[PDB]
């Protein structure tokens, strides 16, 4: 199962 | 034995040819189990191993949502990096990301990962402490500042030490038939004449899993690293891997040479010689 | 931009045995950028409907792919893999040798 938090560069 | 779960992601821009293509795959050790491709007919995360098919519809819906969000994030980040690096909008660029966890036979966390590359060069990486960052340059430092401000590492550490390890444990059990089986290499040595003066002795290892393996030649019991041709480990297409190592030996000196093979499927390291 | 040329291996899934069905593979690795063109050839001509794996990469960020097609090796038929890449001034052709 994947990491779900979106983190913008 | 020890195990790992890893997710891989690649976005590639293509100016003038629509939006960036996004592809991501998930692995347990060397076994591929899920994939998602934005150019596919109806993009959805798809199963690629028998043991993951039992997951229910909510699993596939949620995974798919995540994948789609990563594609969009990459598209925005690709624009951002064009600014950070003072680059034109005419070229193709690449963003890559890998994250995952490694566990020991007992199932506890040994090491976690999360790192990014821009155009094939290191960009930014979470350190082994899972709390601090290594930035490769002043551009990546701008991302670092934003990530330190948003407590991103805290978020990753939680995931890596919790969910990542628990999913790995679950998958190992559901796929125990294959994921917990090591296939030893089938080995033998071939002799190929080069001239009346020399021939190549090639030591083969076939049908093994997982991929990790050590193959070496010795002459009179001395390692021949410098004079050995060693090809990259390669996939056979049926889950297993292949590899060979070769040395050039003078006519009649074949018996001075011995091939050594180490693999997790072998209780004892192997020693082989050419048999006329 | 910094670029890396692909390594190329052409080989069979099982030991070659004349008249027996098998799988011909072309593994390309260690390359960047990821765009690349691969063909498998039978007697100089392109085999249709070849399949390929999903794009993925190594610890050093370099890309790798597997192209493959079912085949029945004989004594006379010559097989090969043909590769083009931004780093190659022209297509590189590697012949299948059942001893490698």
């Amino acid at each position: 199962g994947r990491f779900a938090a979106a983190i913008a560069k | 034995g020890s195990h790992s779960m890893r997710y891989f992601h690649t976005s590639v821009s293509r100016p003038g040819r629509g939006e960036p293509r996004f592809i991501t795959v998930g692995y347990v050790d060397d076994t591929l189990f899920v994939r998602f491709d934005s150019d596919a007919a109806s993009p959805r995360e798809e199963p690629r191993a028998p043991w993951i098919e039992q997951e229910g519809p909510e699993y596939w819906d949620r995974e798919t949502q995540i994948c789609k969000a990563k594609a969009q994030t990459d598209r925005e980040d690709l624009r951002t990096l064009l600014r950070y690096y003072n680059q034109s909008e005419a070229g193709s660029h690449t963003l890559q990301n890998m994250y995952g966890c490694d566990v020991g036979p007992d199932g506890r966390l040994l090491r976690g990962y999360h790192q990014d590359a821009y155009d094939g060069k290191d960009y930014i990486a979470l350190n082994e402490d899972l709390s601090s960052w290594t930035a490769a340059d002043t551009a990546a430092q701008i991302t670092q500042r934003k990530w330190e401000a948003a407590r991103v590492a805290e978020q990753l550490r939680a995931y890596l030490e919790g969910e990542c390890v628990e999913w790995l444990r679950r998958y190992l059990e559901n796929g125990k038939e294959t994921l917990q089986r090591a296939d030893p290499p089938k080995t033998h040595v071939t002799h190929h004449p080069i001239s009346d003066h020399e021939a190549t002795l090639r030591c083969w290892a076939l049908g093994f899993y997982p991929a990790e393996i050590t193959l070496t030649w010795q002459r009179d019991g001395e390692d021949q690293t410098q004079d050995t041709e060693l090809v990259e480990t390669r996939p056979a297409g049926d889950r297993t891997f292949q590899k060979w190592a070769a040395v050039v030996v003078p006519s009649g000196e074949e018996q001075r040479y011995t091939c050594h093979v180490q693999h997790e499927g072998l209780p004892k390291p192997l020693t082989l010689r050419w048999e006329p | 931009m910094i670029q890396r040329t692909p390594k190329i291996q052409v080989y069979s899934r099982h030991p070659a045995e004349n008249g027996k069905s098998n799988f011909l593979n072309c593994y390309v690795s260690g390359f960047h950028p990821s765009d690349i063109e691969v063909d498998l050839l039978k007697n100089g001509e392109r085999i249709e409907k070849v399949e390929h794996s999903d794009l993925s990469f190594s610890k050093d960020w370099s890309f790798y792919l597997l192209y493959y097609t079912e085949f029945t090796p004989t004594e006379k038929d010559e097989y090969a893999c043909r590769v083009n890449h931004v780093t190659l001034s022209q297509p590189k052709i590697v012949k299948w040798d059942r001893d490698m």
